[PDB]
RNA sequence: GUGGGAGAGGGUGGUGGAAUUCCCGGAGUAGCGGUGAAAUGCGCAGAUACCGGGAGGAACGCCGAUGGCGAAGGCAGCCACCUGGUCCACCCGUGACGCUGAGGCGCGAAAGCGUGGGGAGCAAACCGGAUUAGAUACCCGGGUAGUCCACGCCCUAAACGAUGCGCGCUAGGUCUCUGGGUCUCCUGGGGGCCGAAGCUAACGCGUUAAGCGCGCCGCCUGGGGAGUACGGCCGCAAGGC
């Protein structure tokens, strides 16, 4: 019972799972949800219906605290990434900004055999 | 058909209503090329129709054929590896093929004693929204959009 | 193939080893914090080679980014 | 010699930002992770995602390229100090002082060895989960050596242009790097592509020769046995010659 009405929805996105963290404009978490979430188990949370489903129960959450506007930040490359933008697009909260803040480093670790060459 | 788009067939109107659905739906009730036990049949069923309904036979017709028409199924495809059942509209052609043939198989799967009885009642059925055919309509629009997860296999 | 515009012809007089110049310098970065290539710079080789050393000099101190976040995607 | 140019050439000290991991605080809830699908694993001692702070190890995104440097191996954030090679103009000086090079000596990717530090991520071995007919694997979760640092060893390679070095001669067209100049263009060094003559078994090479010539070194002599055995020299060992 915060009563924030203006906050920041970020989007965290990968090959395997969606999942979304709506937040004060502080950067303080006021809700969340992703695929697990919503009653999707196995590879399904790496959907872009399973982004949008878990997209819009965020914004659904953050409803109950009466937030009206948000920022949107987008980190990650993966399925569900637009799909998850376009869902809380129209979602009843208004989208005032989109941004990509996926981290890039500047050479610095070694990546696993999986992500080599 | 690997070359061409086979084009459709036209059928001949209706001997009666001059409807060319009333006559799809006669072919699609024929059985070893018996057109005349069809119709014979088919029209012995509009009469049962009425002095039950008093409405025009044709507009029951017309109407449950509508409410059997599906708008979504479910066609597989393989995807690496496994076998995935994918969700998509259904052309509007097929909707018709479908939904007659659906009335056919639902009819038959009655327990009325003779033909044209099945016929008419399951025309009454599905036209107020109940009956098999109904069923095969409800039960595959239940199949697609139960996989909505696979709606981006398209094709 | 970048024919909006060359950031060279998009300016006049200026000292490529500036590393204190940033209204121009900023110039030369694109809409992250990356710097752009000759595509779109129209140096040449030498004029590239030695615009970068003065970005990165401008970058440790303060005046330029090292990046930026992308906004409107 | 003089005066200018270009460069990830080398050593030492210093230093900057992104990311990963970990620790602390804040907020917050039922999962996260991962796959073809899974499972192990992690999470109610509150994880994942999110904000703030902090520690540490490693590597330097864009620039960046068909680019540059180096004898080779190899060299990439930035600043400074020390230091090597090279290129051009000027025709200034020495006066054949040249070339090659058995042995020698020095260098020499990775992996590996000794001591001591360090250890974030990655990861032989190894421990699990899967898959399979089996799966001492490919896939997933972990993880030791190692990868990093100083010092000392080791001396190998598809160490490759699979092409020893130097010098002269032999059509051009074009792209590029870096000089000089009467700066449409002329002229020098380097890197590319196509091609004259020519050569080659062919493939292809062709002023960056695999063409035409001279000088000197290294090397080959049918396949297997075999880079083995023996001897010797080297090495802490692995092993090398
Ligand atoms: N060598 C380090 C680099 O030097 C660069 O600059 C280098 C070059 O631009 C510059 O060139 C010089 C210059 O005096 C002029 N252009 C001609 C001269 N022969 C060159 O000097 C050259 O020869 C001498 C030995 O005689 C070497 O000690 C030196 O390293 C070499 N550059 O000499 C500098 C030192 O080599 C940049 N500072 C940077 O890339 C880096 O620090
Ligand atoms: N530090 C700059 C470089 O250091 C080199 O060697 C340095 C490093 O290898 C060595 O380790 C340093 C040291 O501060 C201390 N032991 C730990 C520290 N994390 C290291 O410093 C560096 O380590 C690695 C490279 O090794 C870098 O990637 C990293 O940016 C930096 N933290 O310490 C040496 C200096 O004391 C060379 N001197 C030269 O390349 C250059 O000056
Ligand atoms: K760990
Ligand atoms: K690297
Ligand atoms: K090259
Ligand atoms: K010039
Ligand atoms: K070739
Ligand atoms: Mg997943
Ligand atoms: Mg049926
Ligand atoms: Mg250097
Ligand atoms: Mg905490
Ligand atoms: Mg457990
Ligand atoms: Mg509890
Ligand atoms: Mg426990
Ligand atoms: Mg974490
Ligand atoms: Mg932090
Ligand atoms: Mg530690
Ligand atoms: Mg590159
Ligand atoms: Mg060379
Ligand atoms: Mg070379
Ligand atoms: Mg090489
Ligand atoms: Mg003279
Ligand atoms: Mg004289
Ligand atoms: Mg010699
Ligand atoms: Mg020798
Ligand atoms: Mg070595
Ligand atoms: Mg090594
Ligand atoms: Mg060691
Ligand atoms: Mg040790
Ligand atoms: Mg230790
Ligand atoms: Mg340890
Ligand atoms: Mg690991
Ligand atoms: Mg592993
Ligand atoms: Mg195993
Ligand atoms: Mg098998
Ligand atoms: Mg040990
Ligand atoms: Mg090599
Ligand atoms: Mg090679
Ligand atoms: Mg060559
Ligand atoms: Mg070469
Ligand atoms: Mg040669
Ligand atoms: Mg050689
Ligand atoms: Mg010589
Ligand atoms: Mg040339
Ligand atoms: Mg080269
Ligand atoms: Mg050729
Ligand atoms: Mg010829
Ligand atoms: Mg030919
Ligand atoms: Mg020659
Ligand atoms: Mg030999
Ligand atoms: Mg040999
Ligand atoms: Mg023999
Ligand atoms: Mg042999
Ligand atoms: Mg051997
Ligand atoms: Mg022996
Ligand atoms: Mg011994
Ligand atoms: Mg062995
Ligand atoms: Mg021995």
């Amino acid at each position: 019972k915060r009563q924030v009405a203006s906050g920041r929805a970020y989007i965290h996105a990968s090959y395997n799972n969606t999942i979304v963290t709506i937040t004060d404009p502080d950067g303080n978490p006021i809700t969340w949800s992703s695929g697990g979430v919503i009653g999707y188990k196995g590879s399904r949370k790496g959907t872009p219906y399973a982004a949008q489903l878990a997209a819009l129960d965020a914004a659904k959450k953050a409803m109950a605290y009466g937030m009206q506007s948000v920022d949107v930040i987008v980190r990650g490359t993966g399925a569900g990434r637009e799909q998850a933008i376009r869902a809380l697009q129209a979602s009843g909260l208004q989208v005032k900004s989109i941004v990509d803040d996926t981290p890039v480093p500047h050479n610095g670790c070694r990546p696993k055999k999986k992500f080599r060459k | 058909a690997r070359r061409r788009r086979a084009e459709v067939r036209q059928l001949q109107p209706d001997l009666v209503y001059g409807d060319v659905l009333v006559t799809a739906f006669i072919n699609k009730i024929m059985r070893d090329g018996k057109k005349n036990l069809a119709a014979r049949i088919f029209y012995d069923a509009c009469k049962i129709i009425q002095e039950k309904t008093g409405q025009e036979p044709l507009k029951v017709f017309k109407q449950a054929v509508e409410n059997v028409k599906p708008r979504m199924e479910v066609r597989s495809r393989r995807v690496g590896g496994a076998n995935y059942q994918v969700p998509m509209e259904v052309s509007p052609r097929r909707q018709q093929s479908l939904a007659l043939r659906w009335l056919v198989q639902a009819a038959n799967q009655r327990p009325e004693r003779r033909a044209a009885v099945r016929i008419a009642h399951e025309l009454m059925d599905a036209a107020e929204g109940k009956g098999g055919a109904v069923k095969k309509k409800e039960d595959v629009e239940r199949m697609a959009e139960a996989n909505r997860a696979y709606a981006h296999y398209r094709w | 193939p970048s024919r909006k515009a060359k950031v060279k012809a998009t300016l006049g007089e200026f000292d490529l080893r500036d590393y204190r110049n940033v209204e121009v310098l900023k110039r030369f970065l694109s809409e992250t914090g990356k710097i752009l290539p000759r595509r779109r710079t129209g140096l040449s080789a030498k004029e590239q080679r030695i615009l970068a050393k003065t970005i990165k000099r401008a970058r440790i101190l303060g005046l330029l980014p090292f990046t930026e976040k992308l906004v409107r995607k």
